[PDB]
């Protein structure tokens, strides 16, 4: 009422990411598999560095 | 060292695993050292007069 703007209140502070939907927990799986991709060739005595 | 890497690059392109290349260089390094160790002779039997000559021989080479 103090102004014609009347902004809409956002629950979370600006800059916060989103979640739920579909694939949020899948995003955490692909992050661990990509890290696993580097450690797989290092396994075994014939492995690399 | 670079000569070992140049000969290793040709072996990698042939499909050889890099560890198998490193395993062959380790066994071949001890065979070369043990071979040259048998060929050399001991100069410690000479006296101090001849011992100075061997020091003059290796000095002129490094200079
Ligand atoms: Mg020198």
């Amino acid at each position: 009422n103090f102004g014609s703007q009347t902004p809409t209140i956002v629950v979370l502070k600006e800059g916060t990411d989103a979640s739920q939907g579909k694939g949020q927990i899948i995003s955490n799986i692909n992050a661990c598999v990509a890290v696993q991709e580097a450690l797989k060739p290092t396994l075994g005595p014939l492995g690399s560095d | 060292a670079s000569a070992l890497l140049d000969q290793a690059l040709e072996l990698i392109q042939k499909g050889i695993h890099p560890i198998k290349i490193a395993n062959g260089f380790d066994e071949a390094a001890k065979l070369a050292i043990s071979k040259l160790e048998e060929t050399c002779d001991d100069i410690s039997a000479s006296n101090d007069e001849l011992f100075r000559d061997f020091l003059l021989r290796a000095a002129k080479t490094s200079l």
